[PDB]
RNA sequence: GUAGAGAAAAUGCCUCGAGCCAAUGUUCGAGUACCAGGCGCUACGGCGCUGAAGUAACCGAUGCCAUACUCCCAGGAAAAGCUCGAACGACCUUCAACAAAAGGGUACCUGUACCCGAAACCGACACAGGUAGGUAGGUAGAGAAUACCUAGGGGCGCGA
RNA sequence: AGUAACGCAAACAUUGGUGAGAAUCCAAUGCCCCGAAAACCUAAGGGUUCCUCCGCAAGGUUCGUCCACGGAGGGUGAGUCAGGGCCUAAGAUCAGGCCGAAAGGCGUAGUCGAUGGACAACAGGUGAAUAUUCCUGUACUACCCCUUGUUGGUCCCGAGG
RNA sequence: GAGUUGAAAAUAAGCAGAGAUCCGGAGAUUCCCGAAUAGGUCAACCUUUCGAACUUCUGCUGAAUCCAUGGGCAGGCAAGAGACAACCUGGCGAACUGAAACAUCUUAGUAGCCAGAGGAAAAGAAAGCAAAAGCGAUUCCCGUAGUAGCGGCGAGCGAAAUGGGAGCAGCCUAAACCGUGAAAACGGGGUUGUGGGAGAGCAAUACAAGCGUCGUGCUGCUAGGCGAAUCAGUGGAGUGCGGAACCCUAGAUGGUGAAAGUCCAGUAGCCGAAAGCAUCACUAGCUUAUGCUCUGACCCGAGUAGCAUGGGGCACGUGGAAUCCCGUGUGAAUCAGCAAGGACCACCUUGCAAGGCUAAAUACUCCUGGGUGACCGAUAGCGAAGUAGUACCGUGAGGGA
């Protein structure tokens, strides 16, 4: 009916953080194509998609979120089969 | 002699050009947040530079908005409302340039 | 390292408090107290919170230091220490005498300073960029 | 509260003092009454508490003195 | 179906229906799954490779039908989702709304580690103690008692 | 006073291994104890104690190469599991309202409040540390999308449940 | 006016004589909780139709009910709400204690709690003191004076007037009457006391005095700048010592390898403000205003004063108990009056209650800026010279190194 309000009020530019890379993410991006990115905890998933959906311009299948101990929010993007990750994955700097 | 020639630039474009120019600036602060992660080699001094310029910019914005006459509460109902209707694009920046590639 | 008390003191927006002092990198001067004294020098670093100056061949220290890289190279390297401030004065070389420093006004609209003892003019309006570019 | 809105009257206090000198804390209050009075220049009644100095008052001077003086407005009541 | 101020309901009169109920069962899901072994490697930790048979009988629950029954007196929550519907009031109205069987799509926050008949909670302790619930194998046995065991876990953080 | 004690009378033993150093750390082989627990899981609580690498000052009733200890670096993935976006009980707050030196007290609609009502997911695999959450299979809710069919639907209210 | 990116090094990059870092004035932004205020919650979260809730304000709308009240809708940078050490005002208001017990009395209208407001608050322009002579709103200090008195005449409590100082300041309104209305209101007039005002006539008129947008003024505050004068010797270092010199409108203070007028920062002295703040003058303007004579009929603050009872407070405990202020009940008089002068009456003196508002002198320290200290120096001084209201303890209030 109305203007379609987001969950919050937040500032999109600054909700992805960081890629996360460590030993662990690499091989969830060779297995699963699925990226990892640390995200402002006040951040929900229907903003992530559209976030990374425009970015780097990949359909997303399916976001998974987790909050760290620490109160850091922690993204698992996994793209769709079509979108290989490893492409994105060089594009970024993130190097399997 | 970078910040005065910046700011007379400033207060000489349009309401839009300032929005638009912002979202841009926020996009490549972005790209910049990707390389730092990836250390990829890259300018510490950069994000400074970047930062305070939309800084500038916005400060401008508000300082016009002001002088037309409008208060703090109608100020920040604007700017929820500007914040709403964002929509993010691909940096013109460094995106534009793996587009291309 | 740092004894507690004898860290930086501060302001009230965090900033530490800076001694103004007499001279500047680029100058000459005689060290007037210490077992330094009466040797002339040139200023390289200066710390505004001390109010303390290094000169680069004086109050040499003898410090020992431990390179463990793979096998155990030590190395006796000799450093400069900083010397209080109020040690030197400003040299003049021409007609080679230590004085003390006041302020004149130049017809440029511009303020330096000189020796008092003197009269020699010591500040180069071109100093900063003499500086800079070495 | 035990208050007369009209004349302001206060319970006031006072010591219960017996035949042994010995005070006491004790309270005199107001002579209040749940009362309806006739307003003629709203040809309505007005349920009020008063105290019955108050009820003298307004015979006296009539309701709509007493009222202003006070400050209240007989429609809002 | 009808009747009364009477839509649905309740209530009264009339009618049509001999089946109904629900654990469980058969079949798909389900096999090139899983698995005894077999083959080979051993960083001798684990790993790659191929896989036979996969049914029947008797015990049998404190679990399921099940608010199913029978009995008793002490007489055993509310509200929403849900199903039905005229008048009254409000609002919305045409490719707008509602009604359906398929088809494709789409997917809000927070918890999630670990311990929890405890060295991590509660007892000031790495303390012979306290701590709601769930799952309930074998032989003997009335049994969730006891004794001896499986699975799994342990040999009590001073010894000689 | 180098005395009492070292926290059950389930019980240890040997061979290798690592190591400067082993009654105590790892593995193997025996032996022994619990088994309506001394097993596995979940509520509450705790709060990072979890995992890997490094360490052995203090802690550990001895020891220590070890650790629930210290140092770094990691780790918790849900439309369907549990709460919230649903509903109310005890109770709580309570617009207006009644009362009261003040603070406040009582109380109606309303709104909170689960220990209850409602509501949709299972098997196998992976696995240094997560899994009805990630993978592969079949499922299932709620919306949206189109076709077709009707013209009124929606809430308020009347009812059954 | 030169180096800089907090404590706080190191590393990496920048920014910088077209003036950085830095210092001051004025703005800007200010997530979430908190009065918390879109609705909810277990503070720092959730749900949202995105909203300052509610109360006052402006407008539209208009229940039962004609006028109204309530309710509904909308506008609005929108008045309030909360916080605040001590001081202050009001409201409630103890007890241990003292009395060598205790009950009247004392502690004490203290503490505590609640509410309120300010830089002070309160009080305050004689219905007052006094005594036959005079004073001239209030507050504060000295004194009177531990006097007069009060008091189970016990414990104890305890004035005032005259006198000396600090500090000074006086104003608005009701009613009679005249305008406008049907009112209730509004506008003029009018405010005093050894009496005024309204009423009726005749004179004077220009100065004086009080308030205050705007604005260069003055001064001060919030950044700053200039600022005199010494050398060698002496064992780690010289400011000490011995030996020479010098400045002083500057011999305050801090630092410096060791004690310094002459080494540094400074001090005396002297300059300096685009912006804001503050006291002052000026500032168009706004305010007011006199004079006499006649008239006791008109007014001069009513459920008031007083009276009867019940109390409270006054130094004053019901006492011969005034003055003051409150519950219950009664209930006047207008200046030919009324009140006060410590029961009460007469006489005389003084004063004008039942409407308001007002600066200073005085109280205080969570603090800010200067200064001093026969003040502390780590068991002291603040609980706290380091994570200090921390660790730890407690369900919690709280305790607390
Ligand atoms: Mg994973
Ligand atoms: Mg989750
Ligand atoms: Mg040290
Ligand atoms: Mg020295
Ligand atoms: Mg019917
Ligand atoms: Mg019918
Ligand atoms: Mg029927
Ligand atoms: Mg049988
Ligand atoms: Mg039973
Ligand atoms: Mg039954
Ligand atoms: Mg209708
Ligand atoms: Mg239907
Ligand atoms: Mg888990
Ligand atoms: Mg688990
Ligand atoms: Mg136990
Ligand atoms: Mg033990
Ligand atoms: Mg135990
Ligand atoms: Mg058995
Ligand atoms: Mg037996
Ligand atoms: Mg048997
Ligand atoms: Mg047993
Ligand atoms: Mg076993
Ligand atoms: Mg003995
Ligand atoms: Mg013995
Ligand atoms: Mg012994
Ligand atoms: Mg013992
Ligand atoms: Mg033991
Ligand atoms: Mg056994
Ligand atoms: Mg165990
Ligand atoms: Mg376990
Ligand atoms: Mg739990
Ligand atoms: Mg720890
Ligand atoms: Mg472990
Ligand atoms: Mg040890
Ligand atoms: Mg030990
Ligand atoms: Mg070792
Ligand atoms: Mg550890
Ligand atoms: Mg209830
Ligand atoms: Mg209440
Ligand atoms: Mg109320
Ligand atoms: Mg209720
Ligand atoms: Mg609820
Ligand atoms: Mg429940
Ligand atoms: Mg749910
Ligand atoms: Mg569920
Ligand atoms: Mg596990
Ligand atoms: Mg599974
Ligand atoms: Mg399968
Ligand atoms: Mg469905
Ligand atoms: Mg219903
Ligand atoms: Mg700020
Ligand atoms: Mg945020
Ligand atoms: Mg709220
Ligand atoms: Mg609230
Ligand atoms: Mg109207
Ligand atoms: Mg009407
Ligand atoms: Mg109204
Ligand atoms: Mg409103
Ligand atoms: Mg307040
Ligand atoms: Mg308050
Ligand atoms: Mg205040
Ligand atoms: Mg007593
Ligand atoms: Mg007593
Ligand atoms: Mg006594
Ligand atoms: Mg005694
Ligand atoms: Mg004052
Ligand atoms: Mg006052
Ligand atoms: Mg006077
Ligand atoms: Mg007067
Ligand atoms: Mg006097
Ligand atoms: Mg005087
Ligand atoms: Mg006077
Ligand atoms: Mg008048
Ligand atoms: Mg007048
Ligand atoms: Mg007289
Ligand atoms: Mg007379
Ligand atoms: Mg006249
Ligand atoms: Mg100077
Ligand atoms: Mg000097
Ligand atoms: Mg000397
Ligand atoms: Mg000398
Ligand atoms: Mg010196
Ligand atoms: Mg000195
Ligand atoms: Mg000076
Ligand atoms: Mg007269
Ligand atoms: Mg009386
Ligand atoms: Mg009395
Ligand atoms: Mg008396
Ligand atoms: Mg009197
Ligand atoms: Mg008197
Ligand atoms: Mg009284
Ligand atoms: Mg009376
Ligand atoms: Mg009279
Ligand atoms: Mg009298
Ligand atoms: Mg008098
Ligand atoms: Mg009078
Ligand atoms: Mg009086
Ligand atoms: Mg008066
Ligand atoms: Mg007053
Ligand atoms: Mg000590
Ligand atoms: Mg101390
Ligand atoms: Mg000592």
């Amino acid at each position: 009916k109305k203007l379609k309000y987001p969950r919050r009020i937040l500032d999109v530019y600054q909700i992805l953080q960081s890629p996360i890379i460590t030993e662990a993410a690499i091989k969830n991006i060779a297995d699963e194509n699925s990226l990892l990115f640390t995200v402002d905890v006040r951040a929900d998933k229907k903003m992530i998609r559209e976030a990374i959906s425009n970015f780097f311009g990949v359909k997303v299948r399916k976001v998974n979120t987790l909050i760290r101990p620490d109160g850091t929010k922690k993204a698992y993007i996994m793209l769709n089969k079509e979108y290989n990750a490893s492409e994105l994955a060089k594009k970024i700097g993130i190097f399997p | 002699v970078k910040k005065e020639d910046e700011l007379k630039e400033l207060r000489t474009k349009t309401n839009e050009q300032l929005n638009e120019e912002i979202l841009q600036l926020k996009g490549e602060l972005f790209m910049l947040r990707l390389q730092r992660s990836a250390r990829e080699n890259f300018k510490p001094s950069d994000f400074g530079r970047m930062r305070k310029r939309v800084a500038r910019m916005l400060t401008v914005k508000r300082e016009r908005e002001i002088e037309q006459g409008v208060g703090k509460r109608l100020s920040r109902k604007l700017d929820k409302a500007w914040k709403r209707s964002i929509v993010v694009r691909p940096p013109p920046s460094l995106k534009k340039l793996q587009e291309k590639a | 390292r740092i004894k507690r008390w004898e860290r930086k003191d501060c302001k009230p927006n965090s900033l530490p408090k800076l001694h103004k002092m007499h001279v500047k990198v680029g100058d000459t001067v005689k060290v007037i107290s210490g077992g330094e004294k009466g040797k002339i020098g040139e200023i390289s670093k200066i710390h505004k919170h001390n109010s303390t100056v290094i000169i680069k061949d004086l109050n040499l220290k003898t410090k020992h230091v431990k390179s463990k890289e793979e096998g155990e190279q030590g190395q006796i390297i000799k450093i400069e220490a900083a010397i209080h401030s109020s040690n030197v004065m400003l040299y003049s070389k021409e007609q080679e005498v230590a004085s003390r420093v006041g302020h004149k006004i130049l017809e440029d609209g511009r303020k330096v300073r000189y020796l008092i003892k003197t009269g020699e003019i010591v500040d180069t309006p071109d100093r900063w960029k003499e500086i800079q570019n070495k | 509260r035990r208050i007369c809105p009209f004349t302001g009257k206060k319970s006031n206090k006072a010591n219960r003092v017996s035949h042994s000198n010995h005070k006491t804390k004790r309270l005199q209050f107001v002579n209040l009454q749940y009362k309806r009075v006739w307003w003629e220049a709203g040809k309505r009644f007005v349920k009020l508490r008063l105290s019955t100095k108050a009820l003298k008052t307004i015979e006296k001077n009539g309701l709509d003195a007493v009222a202003k003086k006070a400050g209240i407005d007989l429609r809002k009541e």
